[PDB]
């Protein structure tokens, strides 16, 4: 009944994989890539 | 990821332009400021195609306007969706237009030659891939039919592989806007056999005849003339821009429709038209469409199909009907009138459907078409050219800017051959 | 367990591809998203404890097909690596879809299918479909099986391709297409299945009731003849038929391989409620002509070996009666030296009902697959079409400038041509 | 116990360097600032009441890369004095960073290595960090182990460095700094493994779904790899590899001894859902093209003997089948004269995270050292760049200006063509 341990231990691996690793990544992504967009300023009228 | 350029060249060509523009951009759903305020997913898939982004959710489309002369841009900025373009892409001369095909392909149009085509530069490697370009000029005047042509030869110069499309107006039999149309006609026509990939002609008689017949327009404008041109322009390319059950783009087209090198000049027609009182009257069934397409009223080149023979077809359905109802009528129209159809070619009918209509139309078709019927349009300006040519006529207009006679034996002798190999593959 | 690999290819391919896993999600009982509310190992893969993922590939050189699966429902439940797409489709090009374009996406392809091969260990062989019109499904077909018949070799690779119909036609260069990647396929395919569009549209209006179908209803019928051609893998039977057994018990020789399919019954909802549909009943309708998915009539030819399969309530002892039944048919002809002819399947598992489709449930149901000398019709009229075109050369010029050498158009030709008496020698007797 | 130094020169090191101690304290536990909220002592030294101090010294020749770490957040954990600094940078420039300018600073660095050393018990190799192109990298590089091979003899040196890539250049004098340093290298270090950017960046984009990689990212992955090669000397296991194992495993002759490196899994969290990844598979990922971090085809040459390490729950049943599998695969080519060919490696401590990463937390991954020909051809490339300056003297006035004797350019030359004989000859069959 060992098996019983193992189901847990990677069940609890794949639910912090899924959830977190991915959602993380998404919205650091979704801000990093969309900084590229440097739109000026005032100030530069020299 | 299919970009296409898009380049307006005269005063018909950017007036033709102008109003496409704000077809497609109703379509996508953009407001004239450029920003998107639409109403579904699908209109942000593939908007790449024509368009680039502006930082801040700003769209501007991938065309560039070409004049000799700044009067025609400044009408088409002072127009309501004049704002959208991008202000670096208005190339323009000042001078004269000169209404002369030598004056502009040889005074006028080298100066301008090396701009615009940095232009080109500049959309043409901006994009992740390039399908073709897309030409809107006419062959009646100076501007579109001289320069244009230039700049045909060299588009495929340095991008042999890609698609140039382009979009013609034929100049009219009957009452014409230019004395010395046969000469610009017969010139133009030796650079767009040779460079073009593919060429459609529009005729204005027939677009006044499709108004008053059909249409029943009281008053028809130049806006009316346009608005036909803009939704078959609409209707090739859509199969790139959204879904369907059976894709046909450019590339496609070209391969099925055109058998032999030189023979690629089409007509069209768009259905459903629909008059006003007639409207509660007309059923929309797809047999209903292909009754409107392959009648000989609706095509918008005046040049009867019944005087010739087809060798290919083409058709494209929008909408969401049956795939079974589509392929039943194009083998239908196919059998019932096989005189008017080459035996060496079977199935010449191509087909194609696709998903979302024209806003509110709960179907729409295309047709494309290549028929032997062309020998009329081009015997009508060679007899033209003779008469004009036998004695010299205005020429010493075109002499005067470095054009040698022998070009326009060159031009006739290239437009005549034309005419033969459209009478040889009719046996 | 006993593992199969499925591949698509086109527009057609693919489409046809999402209607067949959603019957089989339906049938085994997996939600879209993989999760659950036995036989799952011969079509899916269990990552940890809950999820699945179909062993599928689907290929296209154009994004338009391959997007839409990507932003459906089913997104969840495919890996991102199976769905390739390509950038510029073949535009119905043998040539660009062989040879310029087609090289472009092989090898990506190639690594894909054999890492997948490495999860099936007991991998008996592939499911790969076809639109022979299409330039990416001949052009980069015929270059997926050249390849494939190296790697691996001793694997049964089975083909389910789409046949050009007699009259229906939506591509001009159609029979340039067919020809070329007939060559190609005849030679590396173990067995391919012949089916069109025209005659399934008559089927579907005529037995089916619908007036007005589209590709839709098309690919249902057709995930119908898949599912029960794996059944016997996946399910319990009385007469278990693997793989392996088609290939040597349908093909008398190796270049006569392709059969055809047939399916009874097919019959609307409330004309099922009316009659009875029996064992030799359903067993009769599979021989008459209308039934046939290939609109080629058997009575202009002679019967080989046939293979039934039978699923539901069927019982070996009515098998053996309706089969002999038709032995008396003279309607019916067979070959001499196929004296035997049949190959029979009993299944117990019945047909998988779907939310909102047109077929009626039976609880008993036959498939056949059938090699017939009837096709050397269809073969003749897609030579003369062919032969019509290339007389005066109409589409050469596109074909040559995109990688392909004219000598190859005589050389299939005469392959094809090799074919028509391959099917009048079999035909006759002794 | 059992320790070993790192030593960091040049950009390309030190920032590599701040990814590497990042990784290596957050692993243990240890706080940035040196103190705790086992296998410490490989790595730091523990001065006092509760604080820790890596072994790490930090040398380039201009101070804005290592004014950084003093403002930044480990400024509290390292020993200034193993921050060392020098006024001017070698501006990419060989001789520069060699003779005039590199022998100012060389002897207060070689004070505080050999300082570092002395609290050092069981020293037992040494980790340093080039980039061939710069002039700090390769230039004092090169000093480094001329001196360090006399200070300290038969001590196993392992470096790290960036291998120039193919197309990706950012010096144009790059070509003449890496032959000269090659010459350096050959002779005294015991093995250099290398990496290059062009891959890197590839394989941070297509496995690591990553639009535009910075040189932050790159520099994880490497940081992930030297943690996995001490693991051995950190945490338990079944099958343990000291440093002075590679240097006879890995290497047949003197001068064939340069490595390239692999690893396996580097993978999102999407795909990974879809994946299992157990230990057949993984093995499979490494002999891959795509995952080599070296832009090298391996089957354009063979392969002499490779190291593998495996870190997870892994058991050493899955391990032989894995690479008795790898064997049966005919497209990668081993040589006769070695076939033996393996040396395994596993260990018990998974993969460590870091926040803001882009790894997913995988239960287990394997990294691969292999030795090849196919680097051969790499070096053919830079041979051929460097020839077509020197014919026409494209930047012989800087560096013979700073010191240097034009009659060591063709000198290296020379050195670098009896390594290109020595591979062909080395391939050559048995
Ligand atoms: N039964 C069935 N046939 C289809 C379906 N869709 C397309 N076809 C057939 O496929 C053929 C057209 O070729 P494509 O489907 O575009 O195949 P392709 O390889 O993607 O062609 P390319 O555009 O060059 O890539 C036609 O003969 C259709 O009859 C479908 O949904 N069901
Ligand atoms: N992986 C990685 N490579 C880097 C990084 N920074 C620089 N490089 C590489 O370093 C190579 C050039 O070496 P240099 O930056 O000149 O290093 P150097 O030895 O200090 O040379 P000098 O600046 O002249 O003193 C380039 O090709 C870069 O690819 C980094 O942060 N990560
Ligand atoms: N369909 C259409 N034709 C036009 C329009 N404006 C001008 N034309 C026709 O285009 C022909 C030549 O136009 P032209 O002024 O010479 O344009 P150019 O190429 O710039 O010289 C004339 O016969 C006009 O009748 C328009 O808005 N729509
Ligand atoms: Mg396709
Ligand atoms: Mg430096």
């Amino acid at each position: 009944l060992k098996a019983s341990r193992a189901e847990e231990r990677e069940r609890k691996r794949r639910l912090l994989e899924n959830l977190e690793e991915n959602r993380k990544m998404a919205e650091s992504k979704t801000m990093t890539r969309s900084v590229d967009d440097l739109l000026e300023g005032d100030k530069n009228n020299w | 990821v299919r970009e296409i350029v898009h380049i307006q060249a005269g005063q018909c060509g950017n007036q033709i332009g102008a109003k496409f523009w704000e077809v497609i951009s109703d379509e996508h759903g953009i407001d004239p400021t450029g920003s998107y305020h639409g109403d579904s997913d699908l209109q942000l898939e593939r908007i790449n195609v024509y368009y680039n982004e502006a930082t801040g959710g700003k769209y501007v489309p991938r065309a560039i306007l070409v004049d000799l002369e700044p009067g025609t841009m400044d009408s088409v900025r002072a127009g309501q969706f004049g704002q959208l373009f991008r202000p670096d892409n208005f190339v323009f001369g000042q001078s004269g237009a000169g209404n002369n095909w030598a004056k502009g392909y040889y005074t006028e149009g080298q100066e301008l030659c090396e701009s615009i085509l940095d232009v080109i530069r500049k959309e043409a490697e901006s994009c992740d891939c390039l399908q073709g370009f897309q030409l809107v000029h006419s062959l009646g005047g100076g501007t579109g039919a001289g320069l244009g042509t230039l700049l045909l030869n060299k588009l495929r110069e340095e991008y042999p592989d890609r698609i140039l499309s382009t979009y013609s107006i034929v100049p009219s039999p009957k009452v014409s806007d230019t004395v010395v149309e046969p000469y610009n006609c017969t010139l133009s026509v030796h650079q767009l056999v040779e460079s073009a990939d593919e060429v459609f002609c529009i005729d204005n008689e027939a677009l006044y005849d499709i108004c008053f017949r059909t249409l029943k327009l009281t008053t028809p404008t130049y806006g009316d003339l346009n608005h036909l041109v803009s939704m078959v322009m609409s209707g090739t390319t859509c199969a790139l821009r959204f879904p369907g059950q059976l894709n046909s783009d450019l590339r496609k087209l070209a391969v099925n429709l055109v058998p032999f090198p030189r023979l690629h000049f089409f007509i069209v027609g768009f259905a459903p038209l629909t008059s006003r009182g007639s409207q509660q009257y007309r059923a929309l069934t797809v047999p209903e469409l292909t009754s409107q397409l392959f009648d000989n009223k609706n095509m918008m080149a005046a040049c009867d199909p019944r005087r010739g023979v087809y060798l290919t077809a083409s058709a494209h359905f929008r909408g969401r009907m049956s795939s079974k109802e589509v392929d039943e009528q194009m083998l239908n129209i196919q059998a019932r009138n096989t005189s008017y159809f080459v035996e060496w070619i079977p199935s010449n009918v191509k087909s194609a459907i696709c998903d979302i209509p024209p806003r509110g139309l709960k179907m729409a078709a295309t047709f494309i078409g290549n028929t032997t019927a062309f020998r009329e349009l081009f015997t009508r300006v060679d007899s033209q050219f003779q008469k004009m040519y036998a004695r010299r006529a205005f020429i010493h207009w075109y002499v005067n800017e470095g054009l040698e006679t022998v070009e326009f034996d060159e031009a006739r002798s290239n437009m005549t051959d034309l005419i033969q190999e459209y009478e040889m593959y009719e046996t | 367990m006993r593992e199969v690999i499925s591949i698509h290819v086109g527009q057609a391919g693919v489409q046809i591809g999402n209607g067949c896993w959603e019957l089989y999600c339906l049938e085994h009982g997996i939600q879209p998203d993989g999760q659950l509310p036995d036989a799952f190992n011969t079509f899916f893969s269990e990552t940890g404890a809950g999820k699945h993922v179909p062993r599928a590939v689907f290929v296209d050189l154009e994004p338009t097909v391959v997007d839409e699966v990507r932003t459906g429902t089913y997104r969840q439940l495919f890996h991102p690596e199976q769905l390739i797409s390509g950038k510029e489709d073949a535009a119905n090009n043998y040539a660009r879809g062989h040879y310029t374009v087609g090289k472009e996406i092989i090898d990506l392809t190639l690594d894909r299918i054999r890492k997948l091969a490495d999860q099936c260990t007991g991998l008996q062989g592939f499911l790969i479909f076809h639109s022979f019109g299409g330039g990416t499904g001949a052009g980069f077909g015929s270059l997926l099986l050249e390849r494939l018949s190296v790697d691996y070799g001793k694997k049964s690779k089975l083909e389910f391709t789409v046949y050009p119909s007699p009259q229906v036609s939506t591509a001009i260069v159609e029979p340039y297409n067919s020809i070329l990647a007939t060559h190609s396929m005849i030679d590396h395919s173990d067995c391919a299945f012949m089916v069109d569009n025209e005659a399934l549209y008559d089927l579907c209006r005529r037995a089916l009731d619908i007036e007005r179908p589209t590709y839709t209803n098309l690919n249902r019928l057709i995930g119908q003849v898949v599912s029960s051609l794996t059944a016997s893998l996946r399910f319990d039977g009385a007469l278990n038929v693997d793989f392996t057994e088609f290939q040597t018990n349908l093909v008398p020789y190796a270049r006569i391989h392709f059969p055809i399919c047939s399916y009874a019954p097919v019959i609307s909802a409330e004309k099922a409620y009316h009659e009875q549909l029996s064992v030799a009943e359903i067993t009769n309708s599979l021989f008459e002509p209308a039934n046939m998915m290939v609109k080629c009539d058997p009575r202009h030819g002679k019967y080989m070996a046939c293979t039934l399969l039978y699923r539901g309530d069927v019982v070996p002892k009515d098998v053996s009666a309706a089969v002999a039944t038709i032995k008396t048919k003279r309607t019916i002809q067979f070959v001499d030296w196929c004296p035997t002819g049949f190959k029979m399947g009993i299944n117990y598992q019945p047909p998988t009902v779907v939310p909102g489709g047109d077929l009626a449930k039976v609880q008993r149901a036959v498939c056949m697959l059938a090699n017939t000398t009837a096709i050397a019709e269809a073969w003749s009229r897609l030579d003369h079409k062919f032969d019509l075109m290339y007389a005066k050369r109409a589409f050469v010029h596109w074909y040559v400038g995109e990688g392909m050498e004219e000598a190859e158009f005589p050389e299939a030709r005469e392959d094809l041509a090799l074919l028509e008496k391959d099917y009048d020698e079999v035909a006759a007797e002794s």
